[PDB]
């Protein structure tokens, strides 16, 4: 198909908004749900929220600004939940921060979110004369050097390793994305509709089908911030501006008998947990090394 | 010495609102992880310490009733036991303080 | 964004505070010991002495005082000045500093990385040396230029020479 | 130098001043309701039946002994009183009383509603803006029961009439800043009420005044509010620990 | 005496037509006859201008001034009015739009020095005024950049006309 | 010019300085946890550290008994020092007491308070500032360096 980069982004935004309106129209009347706060700090608090339009961030706004800024992931019952995905049914809520003794759930979400930011920067950095295909964001533990994102480039761009300036160019663009405040939007979209969003990308269609096989309902999760739409597993941090230190470490080559995937690795730290300059440089060097963990 | 002329309000406003004389903001305010109240980074929580101080007063009040004299002090170690507990083998040979309330969560038995 | 103040030890766990101290300490010894070959790391050319030439001074630490006696029986008091860590930091061309003599920069004793500015730490990272306490500017002629990063020792001064001393005096307040 | 402050306001009451009133306080209407009518739980479904609802309500009027005695008491105290014409007068009073709140006219409302009913419909909406309208009446009003009380202290007799009305209304409450608060404007919601009226019989004037509003216990819950509320948790003193009821 | 700040809460605006921008809430509250002085109270009021209610309370929590506790009580009781008397949800979504300190009624006394002399002593009373507006706090203005100064100066040189020309 | 002066001027002079610390030290021994002004508590820490050192000397040493006689103004605390505090502290050398900054006193003076206590006291623990757990995001990244460093070296 003959679609310019501006048009294909506009088409996806139109499709995503159309799906969002359909979900809102499925609830004709505002329904009141009673949410009991089971957090350690303020037990016994009962919230009376609206169905499918009230997010846990709006739930946190009732308490104080401290819950608005410290909280990252909300715990609906026993399931992790984003702070911008609207609630569905009456349940119990708990807020998890970095300072908690078990930030493992929050650490995984932050690592996933930073990978998505790199994909947006990589996709909209190459010239339109080259084709960029985003494959996926492999799940690597935080104990590893850094988060990695897999990108397939053009065939005529096979013999090209980015230079130091080119690697730093991605970081500057990422920081510009950090400078503007863009919330993360989570939407549940049916599998066939998701295939329409990523029609151009062959690899994304395969990723959607694989994810849809794990759920009997053929339901997938889509996350959008700004004008970029991507499919990812698990929740994400509520706000883009949570990241403070961001850097693209280096690239690596993984050659398969069918295609070549470029592995972009970068290391980031949040505002709350920013480190010293001496410690940051030590951690940055370890991020240069190859990361190999898929299954 | 005495002033020569009345200070104009224009001069007074400059002096009374100088950045030095203004109140400086504090950027070291944090929420206490245990109780969720406010405290500074280098200062113990006011609410949590007040919780401990009230309990400490009750324990000391019980000790006073166990030593009537003003110059009576134990020659051995002291162990505090709450309701539903009995002294251990390592705790024998020490004075026992009994409290009716249930053992608080923050207090840890050894 | 009212970002809260932070320090290096704020977010470090008890199991990592000793590790970080070990990590920085080992880097200092490796960096200092790698500069101990000034004439084996391609130094700048050395020119013969000429009249009116000026040499490079040092930065030392004042230990204390001792009495000293000469062969004629007189008594003198000497001050013990120790050179702990002295390295030339940067070289300024003749026409960019004064227009008559070049400037050579000399650092002080080693200090901790965790209490210096971002620019100061970044400057030393490029050179590959631990941060210094005090930095002074020396006026040196073009025939006595030293490649930055060359260590200096107390043997730079031979006995029998007359030297100057510049330092902040004892502050007695108001 | 010897100047001090005055005007400290406090409200103190004692039994002695209340018992020394030269003229006793005159009450236009009684405070409470003598008896609360208990409608059957099936009225939500009988209301859709025309013949069954009218016939059953008619029998209840003609079979109650106490109600018929009260009706005769009103007739003896004041002639030219008809039960049949009462609901039409009651229906018009109900419409006029609420339209007064729309226009915020308290002078007319005092004649329509009684002393015990005025604070309930005025206190909460004092600084707000409400818009109430009447569109349709699906079922004509019927008289439920009539009761009377004889206070031998002064011989005052009050006649309470309970009327069941099925009303179609459009309620919308606006915030003092002009933003919508409770309901929309174009939705004709169906509502059922048991309005209790009251008239002073000894008084030669004796206007018919609305006394109270009875809501059945099984009535459907009202439409949800637009604003989100939070119930605060139990305030805890430092020496008290939280306990979770189950 | 004058009491007009209290009466600002009784203003009823006409209902807004659909499609108009949402009107932010405005809450007026004050306390009369505070024993604290007028000038000392002003510094506390200047501190909390333009900040959200949650961080305004945090700053006044640890302030050592006697009036810090007085102002914190005023803000807390004004917040309850906003969420109950007014239809303001998200009790943390308020910012202090305006705060100031006025002077109350003084009591005159006699202060003794010696040699039979005296001086008039003025017992000091002050008022506190606070206005809370629903919404995030406005962003503080940054200093003019280098381009901003150059643009104004070039514009100024372009406005020049021949004085007493014709 | 106060160069090199490690002591502080308290009370009505050098003699009143000792007596003020004499009463505080007596309260610290009997109760094992007292709170006072931060400046006065800081001075009291030095004496409390060395008083235990005199206790370790023994009940028979004459100098220790005379030194404890002056500081323990209440005479029923001397047996406690040589039979409770001293036997308890045998392992550590200088970690006898803790000092933490209590928030300012809720009074007019608004003094800077501090809490001083002995190790292993029979009282509820103070809310000590707990460090971040090793599971934090920053700690996890640093632990990766340690595992890799120990794997090669
Ligand atoms: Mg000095
Ligand atoms: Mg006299
Ligand atoms: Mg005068
Ligand atoms: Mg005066
Ligand atoms: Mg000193
Ligand atoms: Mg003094
Ligand atoms: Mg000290
Ligand atoms: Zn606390």
């Amino acid at each position: 198909s003959q679609l310019s980069p501006t048009e294909l982004i506009e088409m996806q935004n139109d499709l995503f908004n159309k799906e969002k309106n359909r979900q809102l129209s499925l609830t004709p009347r505002t329904e009141k749900i009673e949410v009991k706060h089971v957090g350690k700090t303020d037990p016994g608090t009962v919230f009376v929220m609206n169905k499918n339009i009230s997010t846990p961030y709006s739930c946190a706004m009732h308490l104080s600004e401290w819950y608005c800024r410290k909280s990252i992931l909300a715990l609906v019952d026993g399931q992790p939940w984003d702070m911008y995905k609207p609630l569905t049914k009456s349940c119990e809520i708990k807020f998890l921060t970095f300072k908690d003794d078990d930030p493992g759930e929050v650490n995984k979400a932050y690592w996933r979110s930073c990978a998505m930011m790199m994909g947006c920067v990589i996709e909209r950095a190459f010239k339109d004369e080259y084709v960029v295909s985003l494959v996926r964001a492999p799940e690597v533990p935080v104990i590893a050097g850094a988060f990695c994102y897999d990108v397939v480039l053009d065939k005529r761009l096979d013999e090209w390793m980015p230079t130091k300036e080119n690697l730093h160019s991605f970081t500057k663009d990422a920081r510009a994305l950090i400078y503007k405040d863009l919330p993360f939007e989570t939407l549940e979209v049916e599998a066939k509709v998701a295939l329409e969003i990523f029609q151009h990308n062959k690899y994304k269609l395969d990723f959607i089908e694989e994810k849809a096989s794990q759920n009997p309902e053929r339901i997938v999760k889509l996350h959008r911030f700004g004008d970029f739409i991507d499919v990812s597993e698990g929740p994400l941090i509520p706000r883009t501006s949570i990241c403070f230190q961001y850097e693209v470490s280096a690239v690596h080559n993984l050659q398969t008998q069918s295609s070549l995937v470029r592995r972009f690795q970068g290391l980031s730290l949040p505002v709350h947990l920013r480190a010293h300059f001496t410690i940051w440089n030590k951690l940055l060097e370890r991020s240069r090394k190859m990361v190999t963990e898929d299954k | 010495a005495a002033p020569k002329n009345r200070r104009s309000i224009e001069v007074n406003r400059c002096r009374r609102r100088n950045p030095q004389k203004l109140i400086k903001v504090k950027n070291n305010i944090d929420v206490c992880p245990e109780c969720g109240h406010l405290k500074q980074k280098h200062i113990l929580c006011g609410y949590c310490y007040e919780k401990v101080r009230k309990e400490t007063a009750e324990i000391r009040r019980q000790m006073g009733k166990q030593e009537g004299g003003p110059f009576r002090a134990p020659t051995t170690e002291t162990v505090v036991l709450y309701s539903g507990e009995t002294p251990s083998e390592q705790d024998q040979g020490k004075r026992i303080i009994e409290r009716e309330r249930k053992r608080p969560s923050w207090f840890t038995q050894n | 964004h009212g970002k809260s103040v932070t320090w290096w030890d704020e977010h470090l766990s008890e199991e990592n505070v000793p590790f970080v101290k070990q990590l920085v300490s080992d880097e200092n010894k490796a960096q200092l010991a790698s500069k101990l070959c000034p004439l084996k790391d391609e130094p700048w050319p050395i020119h013969p002495w000429e009249p009116g030439s000026s040499r490079v001074g040092l930065i030392a630490l004042k230990l204390g005082m001792m009495p000293l006696w000469t062969k004629d029986g007189q008594k003198h008091v000497v001050t013990l000045l120790q050179v702990q860590d002295c390295h030339v930091l940067k070289y300024t061309p003749k026409e960019n500093h004064n227009g008559r003599m070049a400037a050579l920069t000399v650092g002080g004793k080693t200090v901790s990385h965790f209490h210096k500015s971002a620019s100061i730490l970044e400057f030393y990272q490029e050179l590959g040396l631990p941060p210094k306490q005090k930095v002074k500017i020396f006026n040196v002629t073009e025939n006595a230029v030293i490649k930055p990063g060359t260590p200096l020792y107390a043997a730079h001064f031979r006995p029998g020479q007359y030297v100057d001393v510049t330092a902040k005096t004892i502050g007695k307040g108001f | 130098s010897e100047k001090e402050f005055v005007e400290h306001a406090r409200k103190a009451g004692l039994v002695i001043p209340h018992e020394r009133l030269e003229r006793p306080i005159h009450l236009a209407c009684t405070a409470g309701i003598f008896d609360a009518y208990v409608p059957p739980e099936g009225d939500a479904r009988i209301s859709s039946l025309s013949k069954e609802g009218l016939a059953q309500r008619a029998e209840r009027l003609k079979k109650n002994v106490a109600s018929q005695l009260s009706i005769r008491k009103i007739r003896e105290s004041d002639p030219n009183f008809k039960i049949k014409d009462f609901p039409e007068k009651a229906k018009d009073i109900f419409i006029e009383a609420h339209l007064c709140l729309n226009n915020s006219d308290h002078d007319r409302l005092h004649t329509l509603v009684t002393e015990n009913c005025f604070p309930d419909m005025v206190w909460d909406i004092r600084y707000k803006t409400v818009r109430w309208s009447f569109v349709e009446s699906l079922e004509p009003p019927q008289v439920v029961q009539v009761r009377c009380s004889s206070l031998m202290n002064q011989g005052n007799i009050y006649g309470q009439v309970t009327v069941r009305m099925h009303t179609r209304q459009t309620l919308a409450i606006y915030d003092r800043f002009g933003r919508l608060m409770y309901g929309q404007e174009d939705v004709p919601r169906d509502v059922l009420e048991y309005v209790v009226f009251e008239k002073h019989l000894v008084d030669p004037y004796g206007s018919w005044r609305m006394h109270g509003k009875i809501i059945p216990p099984w009535a459907p819950p009202k439409q949800p509010i637009l604003k989100t509320v939070m119930i605060p948790g139990p305030q805890l003193k430092p020496w008290e620990e939280f306990e979770e009821p189950q | 005496i004058s009491r007009k700040w209290e009466k600002k809460n009784k203003i009823v605006y006409p209902p807004q037509l659909p499609g108009e921008p949402r009107r932010p809430a405005e809450i007026y509250h004050c306390r009369r006859q505070i024993k604290y002085s007028k000038d000392k109270m002003w510094y506390l009021a200047k501190l909390i201008r333009g900040m959200s209610i949650d961080q305004a309370l945090a700053q006044l929590e640890f302030s050592d001034k006697k009036g810090a506790q007085i102002i914190k009580e005023v803000l807390l009781e004004a917040q309850d009015m906003a969420v109950r008397d007014h239809n303001v949800e998200f009790r943390s979504n308020l910012y202090v739009a305006e705060s100031t300190s006025g002077r109350g009624q003084y009591l005159k006394r006699i202060r003794y020095h010696g040699r039979g002399r005296f001086g008039i002593m003025e017992k000091v009373f002050c008022h506190y005024f606070v206005k809370l507006v629903e919404g995030p706090p406005p962003p503080r203005e940054a200093p003019k950049t280098a381009v901003a100064h150059a643009r104004e100066y070039i514009q100024e040189l372009r406005n020049r006309t021949i004085t007493h020309a014709l | 010019i106060s160069h090199g002066r490690v002591f502080r001027r308290l009370g009505l002079g050098p003699e009143s300085r000792i007596h003020l610390l004499q009463n505080l030290l007596t309260g610290l021994v009997r109760h094992e946890r007292i709170e006072a002004s931060w400046a006065r508590v800081d001075e009291l820490r030095g004496y409390a550290e060395k008083l235990i050192d005199y206790g370790k000397l023994g009940d028979t040493n004459e100098r220790a008994m005379r030194m404890a006689d002056f500081w323990l103004t209440e005479k029923d605390l001397i047996p406690k020092l040589f039979q409770v505090l001293a036997p308890r502290f045998q392992g550590q050398n200088g970690g006898y007491t803790r000092m933490l900054q209590i928030p300012n006193r809720n009074e007019q003076d608004r003094a800077k308070m501090a809490v001083i206590e002995y190790k292993g006291n029979c009282l509820p623990p103070l809310p000590l500032p707990r460090r971040d757990s090793n599971l934090t995001l920053l700690n996890q990244l640093l632990q990766g360096l340690r595992q890799d460093q120990e794997a090669s070296s």
